[PDB]
RNA sequence: AGCCAGGAUGUUGGCUUAGAAGCAGCCAUCAUUUAAAGAAAGCGUAAUAGCUCACUGGUCGAGUCGGCCUGCGCGGAAGA
């Protein structure tokens, strides 16, 4: 190891996913596993990458307190047990899923999805992001306006309205 | 995946399946029958070639026989047929015997496709990098 | 220093019947109990129980600690009392319990009846288990040590009296 | 670094010397230049952690008489025969 | 055990406590490392 | 210091190997996965093992570790 030489290093180094940050997450791992690290970095493998990385750096004092690059409301943001999350390349969808749909299995606690950057903001997960690049949810997203949205209710008449 | 139930992984090559005289009462005893292991074992062996290594997981409960799913093979023992000489630790690194550069092997670091805890498609290549090492085979690299 | 430095609390019931030199704590159950100390001047004074030295003692400290720790399983004492458990193995063992006497059967070519002391009773959930609760520690922990003697654990086939938290090496004769 | 104090020795003689050690101190002596030799004593456990430092017997060396820096190399150390303290040290004003 | 006049720790769950006047070694994990006197 | 977690994957490493898949063994100890994990500490395999150590995280929150120079004591230490 190494003192301030090293501590400041874990910082600034890491802190960088900060500033420059593409998503956010930050989940404790009480009774992690070994597949905790076969997931989030197996996952990584055909549909992912060294593109993620989940440096349990909960020190606080180093994790929080090294935050310099504007994250407020963070000085919360950093309780007992931690596992922060950050992403370079790609977008700032899916990732959120990767722990929404692995923890939800027991996975050890998430930390009830305590939410990060990006926002800037507290409490209780969203999902409006994972929904890309699946256009074909801003395809039916008209409802065939004219269609379907019709063919289910101005035609429901008969199929539930005759008596 | 979950952690222990039951596995292992005893062969001495693909050549000959079920051996009789190596392994023999040796290649499961839990509710592993020994002239079963080479009804779903050849079932999809001879659907490539046989004469190399293939170790395989054995899911085990407790309904007559059993079940399993085998993966990847052992980049150490593809020198035998695909590097130099028919053995390979022996003599190690006393004197340079065979030798392996950046060519060869090279596809044999292609071969495990899901099987290669190295993300990075050019980085899971430092892996293997051992593979052909054991016995001292300098990289002409 | 440290253990006792560490305040004790006294928790919504004990009444803490500090006097001088000797103090007498009771509650919910466990009829009192009460110690005497030493070198450690012991003050109540708000919702805790202090504990130091005195001067003119190298016992200090030292002597404050075991008090502090004494004091703060006396309180717990009658608050939420005492634990236990043992288990007998070994096929013919079985405990009884038909009073406060305890009847257990061993192998020995006779019974064994053993009787609790005074704050402490005993029950048998099963043939071959024993839990005995009582609000003092420092006798729980001895009828335990008391029962599981007449019968040991053996490090061959484990049989005898263990507790749960034990451990039970066990290991292999001499090869042919 | 390397500064430490003393004071002339008041006295001489395997005597005093074998009473410095004793309350831990020990002689020294410094010559050298067109001035006359000076008797000195150092308070043992202080130079023995200088003595540990490499740079003792490079980098010159500093004194002080009742205040007054007097600066030499340290020439010449007298061990103790079975155990890690000093014995006496020559000085020179170099 | 084993009364030596040197007691020593040979292994690493092994103690050495001093029950009255007598220097002891307990070793938890290998009785055979209970010694006295030293 | 307790207490709470993880300690694999290339790899069952090949090898004088009857069978050795870290450890009666030989020679080797390199590279990913990561906050950390050594072809590696120990128990012990028909052989895998089950299960625990270095090292990293969490909890707690002020001291903690071992050598050096000195003073006084302990064991060693059984007899007609």
């Amino acid at each position: 190891m190494a003192l301030n030489l090293q501590d400041k290093q874990a910082i600034v180094a890491e802190v960088s996913e900060v500033a420059k940050g593409a998503l956010s997450a930050v989940v404790a791992d009480s009774r992690g596993v070994t597949v905790d690290k076969m997931t989030e970095l197996r996952k990584a493998g055909r549909e992912a990458g060294v593109y993620m990385r989940v440096v349990r750096n909960t020190l606080l004092r180093r994790a929080v307190e090294g935050t310099p690059f504007e994250c407020l409301k963070d000085a919360f943001v950093g309780p007992t047990l931690i596992a922060y999350l950050m992403e370079h390349p790609g977008a700032a969808a899916r990732l959120f899923k990767e722990f929404a749909k692995a923890n939800a299995k027991f996975e050890v606690k998430a930390a009830a999805f305590e939410g990060e950057l990006i926002p800037a903001s507290q409490i209780d997960r969203l999902a409006t992001l994972p929904t890309y690049e699946e256009a074909i949810a801003r395809l039916m997203a008209t409802m065939k306006e004219a269609s379907a949205g019709k063919l289910v209710r101005t035609l429901a008449a008969v199929r539930e309205a005759k008596e | 995946a979950k952690k222990v139930q039951a596995y292992v992984k005893l062969q001495v090559a693909a050549g000959m399946a079920n051996p009789s005289p190596p392994v023999g009462p040796a290649l499961g005893q839990q509710g592993v029958n020994i002239m079963e292991f080479c009804k779903a074992f050849n079932a999809k062996t001879d659907s490539i070639e046989k004469g190399l290594p293939i170790p395989v997981v054995i899911t085990v409960y407790a309904d007559r026989s059993f079940t399993f799913v085998t993966k990847t093979p052992p980049a150490a023992v593809l020198l035998k047929k695909a590097a130099g000489i028919k053995s390979g630790s022996g003599k190690p690194n006393k004197d340079k015997v065979g030798k392996i550069s950046r060519a060869q092997l090279q596809e044999i670091a292609q071969t495990k496709a899901a099987d290669m805890t190295g993300a990075d498609i050019e980085a899971m290549t430092r892996s293997i990098e051992g593979t052909a090492r054991s016995m001292g085979l300098v990289v002409e690299d | 220093s440290r253990v006792a430095k560490a305040p004790v609390v006294v928790p919504a019931g004990v009444d803490v019947k500090i006097n001088g030199q000797v103090i007498t704590i009771k509650g919910k159950n466990g009829e009192l109990t009460r110690t005497l100390n030493d070198a450690v001047e012991v003050k109540h004074a708000d919702n805790t129980l202090t504990f130091g030295p005195r001067d003119g003692y190298a016992d200090g400290w030292a002597q404050a600690g075991t008090a502090r720790a004494l004091l703060n399983s006396m309180v717990i004492g009658v608050t939420e009392g005492f634990t236990k458990k043992l288990q007998l193995v070994g096929v013919g063992y079985r405990a009884a319990v038909k009073g406060n006497v305890i009847n257990l059967s061993l192998g020995f070519s006779h019974p064994v009846d053993h009787q609790l002391p005074a704050g402490i009773t005993a029950e048998c959930p099963t043939q071959t288990e024993i839990v005995l609760k009582g609000a003092d520690k420092q006798v729980i922990g001895q009828v335990a040590a008391d029962l599981r003697a007449y019968r040991r654990p053996e490090p061959y086939k484990g049989k005898g009296v263990r507790y749960a938290d034990e451990v039970v090496r066990t290991k292999e004769a001499k090869k042919k | 670094m390397f500064t430490i104090n003393a004071e002339v020795r008041k006295e001489q003689g395997k005597g005093a010397s074998r009473r410095l050690r004793a309350a831990n101190k020990f002689p020294a002596i410094i010559y050298g230049g067109k001035e006359a030799p000076l008797a000195i004593e150092l308070d043992h456990d202080k130079v023995m952690n200088m003595q540990a430092k490499a740079e003792f017997y490079s980098e010159v060396l500093t004194i002080v008489v009742d205040g007054k820096e007097i600066k030499v190399k340290a020439q010449d150390v007298q061990r103790h025969p079975y155990k890690p303290k000093l014995q006496h040290i020559d000085f020179v004003r170099a | 055990m084993k009364v030596r006049a040197s007691v020593k720790k040979l292994c690493r769950n092994c103690k050495i406590v001093k029950r009255d006047g007598v220097i002891r070694v307990i070793c938890s994990a290998e009785p055979k490392h209970k010694q006295r006197q030293g």
